[PDB]
RNA sequence: GUGGGCCCCUCCUGGUAAGCAGGACGGGCGAGGCGGGACGAUCCGGACGCCGGGCCAGGGUGCGCCGCCGGGGCCGGAACGGCGUCGGCCG
RNA sequence: ACCCCCCCCUCCGGCCCCGCCGCCCGCGCCCCAGCCCCGUGCCCCCUGCCCGAGGCGGCCCCCGCCCGGGAGGACCACCC
């Protein structure tokens, strides 16, 4: 669900400051109102100018290209019960929010951090070569194999409506 | 990784048969059988060799075909050579007399500690027990199913036992000195 | 002791979904949960779907390791596989699965009226 | 308004249940065959456990008036479709009359037509590692008195049926012959021109 | 608070209820198991209870106090005179227990069964058994059912009757009970057993041998309406009690708001 | 049943009355349409004609499929009269056909109370 | 007429503490129907003439009992212990 | 494993067989696997909607007290 959004932003102009200066982010968000929530808490916490006094030049959004499959790594850092960590994740999607999606889910399974609790630091492209996890590594070669991991989904799914039968389906494998 | 797997050459004297992991081994000694289809598994059984692999490892079962194959091998080294286990009687100031009954079927212990009570072990079938030929007090277990030959060799150690006593002193009972196969 | 395997050039019959009903190609694998597939002949774009939604075939049609999809489309034509597929038992199924889709009521009270019938010859013969 | 005889070989307790409550009040008949191959999930000591604890709970001055545990596997499976039912209205009685449940098959079942409920068996329901027994087994530990009789009854019917389903092929081959009643096949392409 | 000194219950709650007994006489409830192999025996008898006396009798134990002295011991003398078998029943173990497959009854019935199927026989019109003995006359009818007990039941047994003509007793109308055949080879020649024994006398010598063991079955004496102190056996009470020390003084706490089947009570005893 | 003895109909069975755990409304009786799994699925059997039959007097009530309900192929239906809780479970017939009943098959507050301004015209 | 109040949220005082006792802005029960929180004067929604249709808040959607599917992960209570399993940071 | 469950043992709705001796009702049989799943990923889908008797499975019916003794007993009941 997640897009990709540029955001353009700058404190409001004064007399010692004609032209101040201006900052631009990628952000990840699901639409435009939370981006750029999200951008003036960042340029609040960093440049220490609040939503008061400054204006926001412009949110881009873009589009993406897909069609072939891509390495991400995302270097992030969260907030448990007992402080702030700092963490490295890797994934195979198409685009970058996409990507980001499979993250997000991850976190949320494994580490229970919620979108608000986690700042993303570095979002880039790793070569094959370049990769460092297995679950990642493991798809980055030629002529891999698997017989399906998961075909009773398929029976199950029909017999949702074939609620009564005359045999025991098989499992074909 | 996707799989995990072990795999191990088929000595050239026996015959092998895999069906629905039901593995049957065959030479001269006998035939033995095992049902390992309490487990998931792909054993694979072409050009002279057996594999034994696990898709999608998550956690125990990665340790699996390390089993598999071992307990294989034994199946082999049964079926070819044997397995006899050597077994000896410790005592002090009270001889244990022991004969060999239900031809060579049973064992029988008499006079553990100078007691009334008499022990009557079972051999697990297959399995065989002699009195032996070359030195006094040990028994000589042999079987080609090293299940059967151990159980039956434990059997009679936890038959004989000193009750509400230090055993740090009185060590006394019929423990395996030798665990092998055979030598013809 | 497995004969069907996910791999690049799997035929799969999607299962679920927007286009539930279809056959498609695998090109890539992403995970053990995902695929990038892409039929160009029957009506699907390229997308991402999770393998709980995709019923492997046995057909494997070789293709390039990156294809684009009019590529894709001509490797596809090339390969006889899909028109095996369609022979076989299970496709013909598929093709009866599209005549009894598109029903209306009137005819539910045709194709059930014909049943009885199916059911009384049957027994005027079972009993010899 | 027949009857769905479901043979109860391969199928998990709670899941059958709930289907079998449904299509009672829906007012219809049910039969269900061999019960004590009806599966629970879990370790069978587990199990075990649960059905003492549960056979712990007795009114404390006088016990003919508390609950009563019955240990037979059809009654089991029949307690356990009462827990699902409302069974102290008159339209909970009377879906309670509809049904039957049985050890083994009996000959007032044993040429009716079975069905299975896939989406409820084990094979289908359990993952690989997880453990799980059989209701039989829990009824022999429990106070079940008629195990071995149930098993000596399946067999000579087993062997029975099984000479039967050899006459029942060469009686198929003759009814399928029937190739050759076009009264047959001038509606047979009517039902094609639909599938 | 708790009972401050320990003391048992009173009186075994595994023989309750204590209410008079419904089964008309003392009724066996089992029998002895049978062993594939053993000789052919019968297993059951029935007697009535004739007196008492004693004996004397030279011990032959072997570690006891009384290994080679005389000891005087009661006896209890029971009156037996021969049954008469009149009838044969199989059964089969099913997956709901013991059912019956049949009953083949004798050619002709005597006086003592008849009068056990009548309320009062003087004046009762008697149809009992009348086409039975019609269709029966000729054996072949009782061959064919004999054949279907042969074929498929799993126990056998036999179906005699007392003979009060031969004791003091008052009643005229016999007892009717089933002794069933154990041992054997198989159970074909059980059933040959039991035709051979059709219609005949049985003696309790055939049944039981001298040193062997019994089990006796019966019923109790009788005492009406009774007390907690005879019925149960509890404590009586101080003698400055207001109204009656032949009671149980508390017969529960306040809760449970219920009494208990486990205090005693007073009523049938016997 | 002299009217509908010919008329060849799809099943279907009466379970009970629209309802929370708080409140019934008999106003609107829930049905259960054969092969009808699926919300989608049942524009095909919406506003057609069905009947049940009511055991005494052996005489049909009409009423018309009005309404989906829930994801699973459920409908809501209003007969000619209200019906009584001891119909549960019995069975309804959806005519494959069309038959004219007139004015029989429709809801006694559409019937009246429904406010054409019925005028009481006394001849 | 009333001049016995009580509870919730935040902020406090005595006390080991208390469903204890004493104070503060705002709200509620008192004197507020209906649905939900299994069950409760006060919690979550919503505060009320008699009806017909529609939309839906709060809470939920295996059967009792009105209502569902798809996808990605994992599989009452303290100090203190765990070569259970999945994920990380630093060398 | 003095623990727990079953047997023995006590009560026991209901049911079964056998004695003297008619009614009604329904129409449908492979088995066994799921890390061989042996060629699957279906059938049924009209209980009247035009179905309707043998064989195989069910159902209903079927049997006195008073009176006097007692080994039984408040009255009753119980056994004769
Ligand atoms: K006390
Ligand atoms: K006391
Ligand atoms: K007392
Ligand atoms: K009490
Ligand atoms: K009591
Ligand atoms: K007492
Ligand atoms: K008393
Ligand atoms: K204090
Ligand atoms: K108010
Ligand atoms: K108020
Ligand atoms: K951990
Ligand atoms: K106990
Ligand atoms: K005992
Ligand atoms: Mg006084
Ligand atoms: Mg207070
Ligand atoms: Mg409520
Ligand atoms: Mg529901």
């Amino acid at each position: 669900m997640m897009q990709k959004y540029i955001v353009y932003g700058r404190r409001l102009p004064s007399e010692k400051f004609p032209e101040p200066e201006v900052f631009r982010m990628t952000i990840y968000a699901p639409n435009e109102i939370v981006a750029k929530s999200r951008f003036w808490y960042h340029l609040k916490s960093l440049k220490k100018i609040k939503r008061t006094h400054g204006e926001i030049l412009d949110c881009q959004h873009i589009e993406e290209n897909g069609d072939f499959v891509k390495n991400f790594g995302v270097l992030l850092r969260y907030r448990s019960r007992v402080g702030q960590h700092n963490m490295y994740r890797e994934v195979r999607e198409t685009t970058s929010a996409r990507a980001m999606d499979k993250v997000y889910s991850e976190m949320a399974g494994q580490c229970r951090a919620r979108y608000h609790d986690i700042q993303i630091i570095n979002v880039k492209e790793v070569a094959d070569e370049d990769v460092r996890r297995e679950k990642v590594a493991m798809f980055t070669q030629k002529g891999v194999r698997f017989p399906h991991p998961c075909p009773y989904v398929h029976v199950k799914r029909a017999a949702r409506t074939a609620r009564f039968q005359d045999r025991a389906p098989h499992v074909p494998q | 990784p996707l799989c995990s797997s072990m795999t191990i050459k088929v000595p050239t004297d026996v015959e092998c048969t895999i069906n629905k992991r039901v593995v049957t081994v065959k030479g001269k000694k006998g035939t033995l059988v095992r049902d390992f289809s309490h487990a998931p598994l792909d054993i694979t059984h072409a050009n002279d060799t057996i594999s034994v692999a696990v898709w999608f490892p998550r956690g125990k079962r990665n340790a699996l075909p390390r089993t598999i194959c071992s307990h294989i091998e034994n199946m082999f080294k049964g079926v070819t050579y044997g397995f006899e286990y050597k077994m000896r009687l410790a005592y002090a100031h009270f001889p244990i007399a022991a004969t060999v009954v239900d031809n060579n079927k049973a064992i029988e212990i008499r006079n553990f500690m100078h007691q009334i009570k008499t022990r009557r072990i079972e051999c697990l079938p297959g399995v065989t027990i002699a009195m032996s030929t070359n030195v006094k007090d040990e028994l000589i277990l042999r079987g080609i199913s090293i299940e059967d030959v151990s159980h039956t060799a434990a059997r009679i150690h936890e038959s004989l036992k000193v009750p509400n006593k230090d055993l740090r002193k009185f060590l006394d009972g019929c423990y395996v000195s030798s665990r092998g196969l055979q030598e013809q | 002791s497995y004969h069907r395997f996910v791999e690049a050039g799997r035929l799969v019959y999607l299962g679920d979904g927007p286009d539930k009903g279809k056959l498609a190609v695998i090109v890539d694998i992403l995970s053990t949960a995902a695929v990038l597939i892409d039929g160009p002949t029957t009506g699907v774009k390229r997308q991402v779907v999770s393998l709980r939604w995709a019923m492997l075939t046995d057909q494997v049609i070789n293709i390039s390791e990156k294809p684009t999809t009019e590529q894709l489309k001509k490797e596809i034509e090339a390969s006889p596989a899909i028109d095996t597929f369609m022979n076989s038992v299970w496709g013909k199924k598929i093709q009866q699965q599209r005549l009894r889709a598109k029903a209306t009521f009137e005819d539910m009270g045709k194709i059930a009226k014909l049943r009885r019938e199916r059911k009384m010859a049957m027994k005027r013969i079972a009993m010899s | 308004m027949s009857r769905i005889v479901i043979d109860c070989k391969g199928h998990i307790l709670g899941r059958l249940s709930a289907i079998v409550a449904k299509e009672l009040l829906h007012g219809h008949e049910v039969a269900l065959v061999r019960c004590e191959k009806a599966i629970i999930s879990g370790a069978f000591r587990d199990v075990k456990a649960h059905y003492l604890k549960k056979m712990h709970k007795r009114t404390n001055f006088n016990h003919l008036r508390g609950p009563f545990h019955f240990r037979a596997p059809a009654e089991i499976v029949r307690r356990t479709i009462r827990g699902m039912i409302p069974y102290k209205t008159v339209r909970g009685s009377d879906a309670m009359s509809r049904l039957r449940v049985y050890d083994g098959i009996p000959p007032c079942c044993a040429r009716y037509k079975r069905v299975v409920c896939p989406s409820a068996m084990a094979y289908l329901c359990l993952r690989p590692e997880r453990r799980r027994c059989e209701v039989g087994r829990v009824a022999h530990e429990i106070g079940w008195q008629h195990a071995a009789d149930v098993e000596r009854y399946e067999k000579r019917r087993l062997e029975e049926c099984d000479k039967w389903y050899q006459d029942k092929i060469q009686i198929d081959k003759k009814i399928a012959e029937a190739a050759e009643k076009d009264a047959e096949l001038q509606r047979i392409n009517a039902e094609l021109a639909k599938y | 608070s708790h009972r401050k000194f320990s003391c048992c219950r009173k009186g075994n709650l595994g023989y309750l209820p204590r209410k008079r007994c419904t089964r008309g006489r003392g009724r066996c409830k089992t029998f002895p198991p049978d062993v594939q192999g053993a000789p052919i025996h019968l297993t059951a008898f029935l007697g009535y209870k004739a007196g008492c006396t004693h004996v004397m009798r030279f011990i032959d134990h072997r570690g006891s106090n009384l290994h080679n002295r005389q000891a005087i011991d009661q006896a209890t003398i029971i009156d037996a005179p021969p049954m008469i078998c009149t009838a044969i029943i199989g059964y089969a173990k099913t997956p709901k227990g013991l059912r019956a497959v049949t009953t083949v009854w004798a050619a002709h019935i005597a006086e003592p069964a008849m009068r056990r199927f009548y309320r009062n026989y003087f004046h009762a019109e008697k149809t009992a058994f009348s086409t039975y003995m019609k269709k029966a006359a000729d054996g072949t009818y009782i061959k064919e059912q004999l054949g279907r007990l042969k074929q498929h039941a799993d126990v056998i047994r036999i179906v005699a009757h007392t003979q009060p003509a031969l004791t003091p007793l008052k009643q005229k109308k016999a007892d009717i009970m089933e002794i069933q055949v154990n041992g054997g080879a198989n159970v074909a020649e059980k059933v040959d057993y039991a035709y051979a024994l059709m219609e005949k006398p049985i003696s309790i010598k055939d049944v039981f041998s001298v040193g062997a063991q019994i089990d006796t079955i019966s019923i109790t004496r009788g005492r009406g309406f009774e007390g907690v102190v005879t019925r149960w056996g509890v404590t009586r009470l101080p003698r400055k009690t207001r109204r009656g020390n032949r009671k149980v003084a508390c017969i529960g706490a306040w809760h449970p708001a219920n009494v208990q089947y486990t205090v005693a009570r007073a009523g049938q005893m016997g | 049943m002299e009217e509908i003895k010919g008329k060849t109909f799809l099943p279907a069975i009466f379970v009970g009355y629209q309802r929370s755990r708080a409140k019934q409304r008999e106003n609107v009786a829930l049905v259960k349409v054969s092969g009808i799994y699926t919300r989608a699925e049942t524009d095909k059997v919406l506003g057609r004609l069905i009947a049940i039959i009511h055991s005494k007097s052996g005489k049909p009530i009409f009423g018309k499929i009005c309404r989906p309900h829930g994801n699973s192929g459920m409908v809501r239906a209003r007969f000619y009269t209200n019906l009584p809780g001891q119909l549960m479970g019995h069975k309804v017939r959806v005519f494959y056909d069309n038959i004219d009943v007139g004015d029989r098959a429709t809801p006694k507050y559409e019937r009246l109370y429904g406010n054409p301004n019925a005028t009481v015209t006394y001849e």
